[PDB]
């Protein structure tokens, strides 16, 4: 007697819940959910790193399977470089 | 919010470092001294 | 507000803070025992009374170091503080569980301190063998109150197992592989799959011993068809992965200050490391019983223990040689926390050692149950976990409190505990070579020159522990606030600041991955 | 405001109340076994359920009613159910080996047998037998409970659920009788001990487990549960799992190779 | 057949360092073949062999315990 | 029954400031009392028996 | 590291002050028992 | 017995304690090697002010410190276990001896032909008699043929106990219900001591062990005067 | 195994129903069947004090420190037997 009568996320999801859900659904990520895919690093084309203030760590893993992870600051304004492979991030606030 | 900095990320006040100094010699003292006194309670029944 | 923040926390930071305060606390009671053994020995005759009272300190002793101090202050409090931070994760996986197994060790402390204090107190040894631990010869409650204790204080940190290797599995960067988490992230999530998986042995092992007592079973009792040697089986089988996690989270500590204060961004050969902590935490599962060499075992048994046990010597060797390796070539900064790491590298080595020659079946028959079993495990525990503790603590102090220590105090400080240290258990090895046994308030006449000079230096630890104290003291009443800290490209943990806020991570970390 | 999708509990009591909770029932224990008297134990006993009622009550308000159960928070609940019950494993596997040392080895009290002299094994074809299929009958109730969820049906979903639970309390009652009919008891030697120690902490899983699925049941039927997010019955369904699966070692080990 | 006996000698059934089956065993036989030889009218001396080695063997308190149970009807071995 | 999990959502994410296990209302606050009395009288009262059992009582 | 001066100075005499509290909450109480064990086993 | 500030192992009495003392001097000489190599690398490392701070490549060195501690562990693991097996061997005893702890003294049966029995109590330190050692003296010795292989099978009517006798590299635990052998050969008269060694109770540093090594004859009329 | 049935294509619902009532809940119908049949109480045996058996090394938490939790007079002989 296949019948009904069950929500669905769509009905109930709630919450921040919801908003990941609503999120994925427009293939947006606000909440950092995946990583993001790196750039070719250059000065002309930086990793673009979203924010919502004037100031996000980075860590960059300078060449694939690196163990080492290397953490800094980058703040708003001009692009910055890793301190050890010297690829460049500029912020992005929102 | 909580107070946050130094000094102020600690259930115990620093305010005044004398006041410091008997809470901290009543803490590790008591831990230190337990011992002892379980021993002369131990004794001081059989 | 102080209620809320401080009894009803879910924060990693504060609750790390209420760990390292906690086994502070026990880290006192835990000397103070010592230095009554040690008072009791420190001549030939008898001080305190016969044995029962002198080995219910000696098993107190015991439980407070491991139980109530070094696990809460390495997993709990170092754990705590610092797994979420070297990851990016904004706390814990499960922050409110996470306060739970916090509040149960006071409770578990408290039980451990009413078995003392009711009837006799638990004379048994820390590994509560039966018929000795059961209802004839420890007849009424403390026996049972040491059993609840291990419960609760197992619960804690079963469920503290849960929290971190869910953490580290799942709230790392997208980007982070468990290839590029740092080593004392690696050291706490192995050290929490051993828990996890034997601490419910011996939580099956004692709870057996509870109904032994107080429910007529005979789980140990050969007039049922019982057998006490299948309790030390469930305990040991326990109690070795149990040092391994009492070793592994310093070894994550060290990685971490060797390869700081030699000026490296990196510790040498890290996926060897990752491999040796995972091969030492797989090893540590079979070879229970080199702990049970005397007890009746067949000539096979024995020689697979005696290989098993001996080969963890290869990767703790590879550890030792990659933190020489990190040294090596390194821009040294002669830090006290510096001189905790390079006195762990060297006596750990010396008590890996000594528990290769107890490795041997054969002459571990002269030497189980003597003091040279006693030197050996303090030497990896009094001068191996404990150094890793006191090099952490004085290496992420300014990190917790924002205020720095006096270093040249904290040289002191060092100085006088290694002596201590080293006089306290050095002469041990010719006491337990010689005969001496364990678990004795007097000894036959001879022994007395050792069991002299063991004593004087522990006094002289006392006095390094009561120093250690007033320097704390001292840090926090002139409140030098941290201004720079160097490396931080490669200790995301203190790039948030000194103290960090409440929140990290808020905003989690960009790691990109190309 | 947080741009990660991880949940920030509010500050909470129940932690200090469960831990409470564990001493009043452990120091109870201890005053019922030594001092005559049920008085801390059962404030323990009450404590500890108002702290489970209440904790797990939240954990429902802040998921269902506040939608803080992102995808990444339910991986971590799921790893975190997950090792909660590999911890369970070896706490039996240490009651199995228990009962295997023994009984491997009967030593000369016994008579130097297994079962021992004196001992009547109950028939592992009558009411063992019955309570294996009763529990293998239960996985398959849970299942078809699962696959209704998840295709949006909820009568289907409350009708399976019902049964499993039906077949939970039956396994009990059974079970319940046979501790009653048995003519060993827990002081009959090891082959007691063994017995009644394992299959008596295996009854409390079930009791646990069933209690777990009368608690879905009652969430389902107030519509808590989506066919995509339902954790909790996820969770309740692999400890069920658990605990058939704890059955079957136990009937093939103590009740028909242990006989 | 001929004795000259000094203590009970290796036995490949039980060669490791638990002898407690070994004392059992030889218990049990000696006990055995003395029912069986008491009964069809023999002698007991044919069970001599068992009855010496569980002597060098079983603690005292052993054999005496089991002698009493024997007695009260509550030995737990099949003799 | 009918699915009023809505009116649940509207009640628990009302922006009251208050934690989640009072946000319910006045029988949380109740429940709470009621088990930190039982739990804090409890703990003392194990103290009390803690201290009679740590003498003997011929 | 680098840090700020002091913002509350212990000089000197105020650290023999603290240290020799220290000590004393550590010796005087433990003293004291062990000084009357006598006492203490011949009861 | 131990001697006033005696550093390694008890001379030896019987030829297996001969074999330990062998065995712990090769391995002893390796722990020696390793811990002063590893003393000598630190201070190595720790006394110059050359730097190299760039990545090290680990893969050809790790073979190094993996193999050559593989190759000590087996140099360690070859003569352990030939003294283990040798231990082992088959080696027909002359004689049977029953030892059962108690809470807290030995007790001793020698029933190969008669029974006998006795008890075996520390003598109290008020009661030695002039240069009698301390803790170690018993009222009741356990007499014992030398240069013979003797059976001593090991048990416990109470708690656990532990029977040693270091000089002869013996230690069996004495536990309830279980009968555990050992063998015992002196290769000299003479007096050998050891303590219990496992915790029992009140009096464990006080339930000593106390044999005593004589001919065969006189062995025998001692143990017919015993009866 | 393949067991000896053999139904997919797409599991679902419908195939556990199917399994729950032609499969799991007969089968339990059978086993309740067969336990009736064979129900009905055996010759308690002769009494033996045995002393593996009936162990008491401290009295039980409840009742006279004598009777087991489960106590069944019909079955459960005391240590000195069966009761009256
Ligand atoms: C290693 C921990 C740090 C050191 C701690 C304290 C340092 C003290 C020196 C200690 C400096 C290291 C020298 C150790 C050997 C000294 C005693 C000896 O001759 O041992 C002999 C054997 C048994 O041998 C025998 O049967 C023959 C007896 C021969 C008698 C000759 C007369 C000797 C005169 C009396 C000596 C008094 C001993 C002093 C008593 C010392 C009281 C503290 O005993 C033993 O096995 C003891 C087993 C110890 C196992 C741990 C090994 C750790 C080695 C670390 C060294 C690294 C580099 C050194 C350099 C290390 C510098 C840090
Ligand atoms: C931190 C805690 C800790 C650690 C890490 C260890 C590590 C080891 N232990 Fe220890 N041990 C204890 C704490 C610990 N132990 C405790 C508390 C007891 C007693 C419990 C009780 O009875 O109360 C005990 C008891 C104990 C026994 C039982 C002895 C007896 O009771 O008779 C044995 C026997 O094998 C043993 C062996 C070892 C070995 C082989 C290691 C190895 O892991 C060590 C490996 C390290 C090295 C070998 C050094 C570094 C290596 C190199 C430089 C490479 C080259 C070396 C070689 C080629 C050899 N230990
Ligand atoms: C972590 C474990 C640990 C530690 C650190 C110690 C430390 C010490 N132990 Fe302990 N000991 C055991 C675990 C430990 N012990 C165990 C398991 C046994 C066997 C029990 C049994 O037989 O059943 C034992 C047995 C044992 C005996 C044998 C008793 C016997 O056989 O009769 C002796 C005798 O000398 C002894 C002495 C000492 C001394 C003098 C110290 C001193 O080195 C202590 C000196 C002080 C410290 C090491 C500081 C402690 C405090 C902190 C580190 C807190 C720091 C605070 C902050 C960081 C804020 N111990
Ligand atoms: C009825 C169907 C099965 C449902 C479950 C029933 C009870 C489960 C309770 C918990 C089980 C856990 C183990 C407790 C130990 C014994 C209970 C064994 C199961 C049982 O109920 O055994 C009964 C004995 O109960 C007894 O002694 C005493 C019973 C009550 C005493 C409990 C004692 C406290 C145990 C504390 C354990 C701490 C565990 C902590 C683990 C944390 C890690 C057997 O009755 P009997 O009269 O001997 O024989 C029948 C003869 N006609
Ligand atoms: C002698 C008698 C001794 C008795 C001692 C008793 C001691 C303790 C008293 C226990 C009181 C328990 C109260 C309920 C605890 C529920 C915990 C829970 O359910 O924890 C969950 C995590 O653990 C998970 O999932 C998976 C883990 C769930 C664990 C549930 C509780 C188990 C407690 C006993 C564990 C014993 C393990 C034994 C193995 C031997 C949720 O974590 P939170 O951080 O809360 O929330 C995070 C939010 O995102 C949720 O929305
Ligand atoms: C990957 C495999 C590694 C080796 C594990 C082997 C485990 C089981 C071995 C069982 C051997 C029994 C052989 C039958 C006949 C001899 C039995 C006997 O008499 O041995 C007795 C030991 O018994 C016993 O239960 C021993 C009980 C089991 C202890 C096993 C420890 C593992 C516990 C965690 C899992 C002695
Ligand atoms: C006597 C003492 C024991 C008494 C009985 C206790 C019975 C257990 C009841 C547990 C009820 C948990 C209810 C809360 C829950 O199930 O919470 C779920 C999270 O799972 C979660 O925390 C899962 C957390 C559950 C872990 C429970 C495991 C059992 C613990 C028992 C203690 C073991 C004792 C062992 C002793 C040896 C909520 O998420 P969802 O379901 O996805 O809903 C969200 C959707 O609505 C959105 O659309
Ligand atoms: C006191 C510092 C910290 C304490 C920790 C717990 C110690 C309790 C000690 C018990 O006190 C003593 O018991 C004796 C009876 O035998 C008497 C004596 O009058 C009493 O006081
Ligand atoms: C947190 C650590 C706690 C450790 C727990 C240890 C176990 C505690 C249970 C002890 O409780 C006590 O038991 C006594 C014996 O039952 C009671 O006295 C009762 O019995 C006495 C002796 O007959 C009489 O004097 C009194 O009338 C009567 O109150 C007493 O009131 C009660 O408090
Ligand atoms: C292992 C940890 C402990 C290590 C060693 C402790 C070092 C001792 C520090 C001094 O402790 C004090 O010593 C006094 C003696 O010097 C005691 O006074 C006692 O003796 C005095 C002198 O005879 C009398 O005046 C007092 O009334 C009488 O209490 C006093 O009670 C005790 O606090
Ligand atoms: C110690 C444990 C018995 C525990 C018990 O008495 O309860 C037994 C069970 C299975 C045994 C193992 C298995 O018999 C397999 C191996 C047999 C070899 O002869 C010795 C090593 C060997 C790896 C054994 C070591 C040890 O005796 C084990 C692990
Ligand atoms: C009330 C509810 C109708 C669905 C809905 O609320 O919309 C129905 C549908 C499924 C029903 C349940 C299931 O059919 C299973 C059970 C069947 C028993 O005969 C009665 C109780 C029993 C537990 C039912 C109670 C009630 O009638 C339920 C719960
Ligand atoms: C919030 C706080 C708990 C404090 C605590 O965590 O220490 C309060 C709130 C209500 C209080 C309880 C009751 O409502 C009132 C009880 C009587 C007194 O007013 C205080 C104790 C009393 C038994 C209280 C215990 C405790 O202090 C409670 C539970
Ligand atoms: C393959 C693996 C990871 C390599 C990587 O992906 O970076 C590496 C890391 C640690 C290595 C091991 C360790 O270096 C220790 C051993 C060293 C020997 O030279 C070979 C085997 C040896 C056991 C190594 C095998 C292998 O190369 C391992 C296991
Ligand atoms: Cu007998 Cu120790
Ligand atoms: O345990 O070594
Ligand atoms: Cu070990
Ligand atoms: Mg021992
Ligand atoms: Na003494
Ligand atoms: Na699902
Ligand atoms: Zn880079």
């Amino acid at each position: 007697a296949s019948g009904g009568g069950v929500p669905t996320d769509e009905e109930q999801a709630t919450g921040l819940e919801r908003e990941v859900m609503l999120a994925a659904r427009k293939g947006q990520d606000p909440y950092n959910i995946l990583a993001p895919k790196a750039t070719s690093g250059t000065k002309e084309d930086p990793n673009l790193v979203p924010s919502i203030t004037n100031k996000r760590i980075v860590g960059c893993i300078c060449e694939e399977d690196n163990s080492t992870v290397i953490w800094f600051w980058l703040h708003k304004g001009e692009a910055q470089r890793c301190p050890s492979c010297g690829t460049h991030y500029k912020l992005v606030p929102h | 919010h909580y107070e946050e900095g130094p000094g102020k990320n600690i259930p115990f006040s620093v305010e005044n470092k004398w006041r410091l100094l008997a809470m901290m010699t009543l803490f590790f003292g008591s831990g230190f001294a337990a011992p002892f006194f379980i021993v002369r309670h131990q004794l001081l029944k059989k | 507000m102080f209620i809320n923040r401080w009894l009803f926390s879910t924060n990693h930071k504060d609750i790390g803070t209420l760990y390292l305060l906690f086994g502070a606390w026990a880290g006192m009671v835990g000397t103070a025992l010592s230095l009554l053994i040690r008072a009791e020995l420190g001549q030939p005759g008898t001080l305190l009374g016969d044995d029962q009272i002198y080995n219910v300190v000696v098993t107190a002793h015991a439980f407070v170091m491991i139980f109530f101090m070094v696990m809460p202050i390495m997993i709990g409090g170092f754990g705590n503080w610092l797994v979420p931070l070297m990851i990016g994760a904004p706390d814990m996986a499960f922050p409110r569980m996470n306060n739970m197994s916090f509040w149960l060790l006071p409770p578990s402390f408290l039980l451990l301190l009413a078995s003392s204090m009711v009837e006799a107190g638990a004379g048994t040894g820390w590994t509560v063998y039966p018929p000795l631990a059961g209802n004839l010869a420890h007849a009424g409650a403390s026996v049972d109150l040491t059993i609840f204790s291990l419960h609760l204080a197992g619960v804690s940190s079963i469920l503290g197992a849960i929290n971190f290797i869910t953490t580290i599995i799942n709230m790392k960067p997208p980007a982070m592989s468990q290839y590029q988490t740092p080593l004392f992230v690696w050291s706490v999530m192995i050290t929490a799959v051993l828990l996890l998986l034997s601490l419910p042995v011996l939580a099956a092992g004692i709870t057996m011993l509870l109904t032994d007592r107080n429910l007529n079973t005979t789980f140990f009792d050969p007039a049922g068809g019982g057998d006490p040697i299948l309790y030390q089986h469930l305990f040991w089988f326990f109690g070795h992965p149990e040092v391994y996690i009492l070793i592994l989270p310093g070894f994550g500590m060290i990685s971490h200050i060797v390869t700081y204060y030699s000026g490296k961004k990196e510790p040498f050969g890290y996926m060897g490391m990752v491999w040796a902590m995972m091969s030492i935490g797989f090893l540590g599962f079979i070879v229970w019983a080199h702990h049970m060499f005397t007890v009746g075992m067949d000539v096979d048994t024995r020689a697979y223990f005696t290989s098993a046990t001996m080969i963890i010597a290869i990767p703790t060797g590879v550890k030792v040689f990659s933190w020489l390796a990190t040294l090596h070539g390194g821009n040294i900064k002669w830090s006290p926390a510096m001189m905790w790491a390079l006195g762990f590298i060297f006596l750990f080595t010396v008590g890996g050692l000594t528990g290769i020659v107890l490795a041997n079946s054969s002459l571990d028959i002269v030497l189980h149950d003597t003091y040279y079993v006693v030197a050996h495990f303090h030497y990896v525990l009094s001068m191996g976990a404990v150094f890793a503790i006191m090099g952490g603590f004085v290496h992420w102090f300014p990190l917790f409190s924002g205020y720095t220590l006096n270093d040249t105090w904290a040289k002191i400080h060092f100085a006088i505990m290694f002596v201590g240290v080293n006089m306290t258990f050095f002469p041990q090895h010719f006491l337990g070579l010689s005969g001496m046994p364990r678990r004795y308030s007097d000894y036959p006449d001879a022994y007395t020159m050792w069991n002299t000079i063991s004593s004087m230096g522990s006094f002289i630890s006392l006095t390094a522990v009561m120093l250690m104290v007033f320097i704390i003291w001292e840090a926090f009443a002139s409140k030098r606030e941290v201004l720079t800290v160097d490396l931080t490209t490669t200790n995301l943990e203190w790039l948030n600041g000194c103290p960090p806020p409440y929140h990290t991570f808020e905003e989690p970390t960009y790691v990109n991955l190309k | 405001h947080q741009t990660h999708a991880y949940h920030m509990v509010n500050p909470s009591p129940w932690p200090l109340t469960g831990a409470l909770s564990a001493l009043l029932m452990t120091s109870g224990l201890t005053m019922w076994f030594h001092f005559n008297s049920m008085t801390l134990l059962m404030i323990g006993l009450t404590t500890n359920m108002l702290t489970m009622y209440q904790w797990w009550r939240d954990v429902i308000r802040e998921s269902t009613f506040q939608g803080h159960h992102t995808p990444a928070v339910q991986k971590g609940l799921r790893y975190g159910m997950i090792l909660f019950i590999i911890s369970e494993v070896l706490f039996f596997t240490g009651f199995f080996w228990a009962f295997y040392h023994s009984s491997l080895a009967p030593t000369p009290e016994l008579g130097g047998c297994w079962p021992p002299t004196g001992i009547h094994p109950l028939n592992p074809l009558e009411v063992p037998l019955l309570n294996t299929s009763v529990l293998l009958a239960s996985g398959v109730s849970i299942t078809w409970a699962h696959h209704s969820l998840m295709e949006g049906d909820r009568k289907h979903m409350l009708q399976a659920l019902f049964i499993t639970i039906t077949l939970g309390v039956y396994f009990t009652l059974l079970q319940a009788s046979e501790y009653y009919e048995a003519p060993f008891t827990i002081s009959d030697g090891v082959y007691g001990s063994t017995f009644f120690v394992a299959t008596g902490f295996h009854g409390l899983h079930v009791i646990i487990g069933s209690t777990f699925l009368i608690v879905c049941f009652f969430r389902q039927l107030k519509f808590h549960f989506t066919s995509n997010h339902h954790f909790g019955f996820e969770a309740a369904a692999w400890y069920w799992h658990f605990v058939d699966v704890v059955w079957l070692f136990l009937y093939v080990s103590i009740y028909w190779w242990g006989s | 057949k001929i004795k000259n006996y000094q203590t009970a000698p290796f036995d490949s059934r039980f060669p490791n360092q638990n002898q407690t089956r070994n004392c059992w065993q030889n218990y049990l036989d000696f006990h055995r073949c003395e029912k069986a030889m008491t009964a069809k009218g023999g002698d007991v001396s044919v069970c001599e062999w068992y009855r010496r080695v569980y002597k060098s063997l079983c603690p005292i308190s052993w054999v005496s315990t089991w002698d009493d149970r024997r007695a009260e009807g509550t030995f737990p071995g099949k003799i | 029954f009918e699915n009023r999990v809505a009116e649940k959502q509207k009640l628990f994410q009302e922006d009251n400031g208050l934690p989640v296990h009072l946000k319910g209302g006045a029988t949380d606050n109740i429940l709470y009392r009621v088990t930190m009395t039982l739990c804090l009288g409890g703990t003392l009262y194990s103290l009390y028996c803690l201290g009679w059992a740590s003498f003997p009582h011929k | 590291i680098t840090a700020k001066p002091a913002k509350t100075p212990t000089s000197p005499k105020e650290q023999a002050i603290g240290l020799s509290v220290t000590f004393l909450s550590f010796l005087l109480p433990a003293g004291w028992v062990l000084y009357h064990l006598d006492n203490y086993k011949k009861s | 017995m131990a001697y006033p500030m005696q550093l390694g192992f008890q001379d030896a009495t019987s030829p297996i304690m001969e074999e330990l003392l062998h065995f712990h001097d090769h391995t002893l000489m390796i722990v020696f090697l390793i811990s002063s190599l590893v003393l000598y690398i630190i201070s190595l490392m720790l006394t110059t002010k050359l730097t190299h701070t760039s990545t090290m490549d680990a893969q050809e060195v790790e073979t190094i410190w993996t193999i050559l501690p593989a190759i000590i562990l087996i140099l360690i693991a070859l003569p352990s276990l030939r003294i283990l097996y040798m231990m082992d061997e088959i080696n027909n005893p002359s004689l049977t001896v029953k030892t059962m702890g108690h809470q807290w003294y030995w007790s001793y049966e020698y029933t190969d032909y008669e029974d006998l029995s006795f008890d075996s109590y520390m003598i109290p330190t008020s009661e030695l008699k002039p240069g009698e050692l301390r803790l170690l003296e018993v009222d009741n010795r356990v007499v014992l043929p030398m240069e013979m292989t003797i059976r001593m099978l090991v048990s416990s009517e109470d708690v656990l106990h532990s029977w040693a006798v270091p000089s002869l590299g013996l230690k069996t635990d004495a536990i309830p219900g279980r009968l555990n052998q050992t063998t015992l050969m002196s290769s000299r008269p003479g007096l050998y001591y050891g303590q219990c060694s496992e915790i029992c109770g009140s009096n464990h540093s006080f339930m000593p062990i106390v044999l005593e090594l004589v001919p065969l004859k006189y062995f025998e009329k001692w143990s017919a005067s015993m009866l | 195994a393949s067991a000896a049935k053999g139904d997919h294509g797409g599991t679902g619902a419908r195939t556990w129903r199917f399994l729950t009532f032609g499969l799991a809940l007969p089968s339990v119908a059978l086993c309740t069947l067969n336990s009736w049949l064979h129900s009905g109480h055996r010759e308690r045996p002769a009494f033996i004090p045995y002393h593996h058996l009936r162990i008491r090394t401290k009295p039980f938490s409840w009742g006279d420190g004598n009777h087991t939790f489960f106590h069944n007079p019909r079955v459960n002989p005391l240590p000195t037997g069966y009761e009256k």
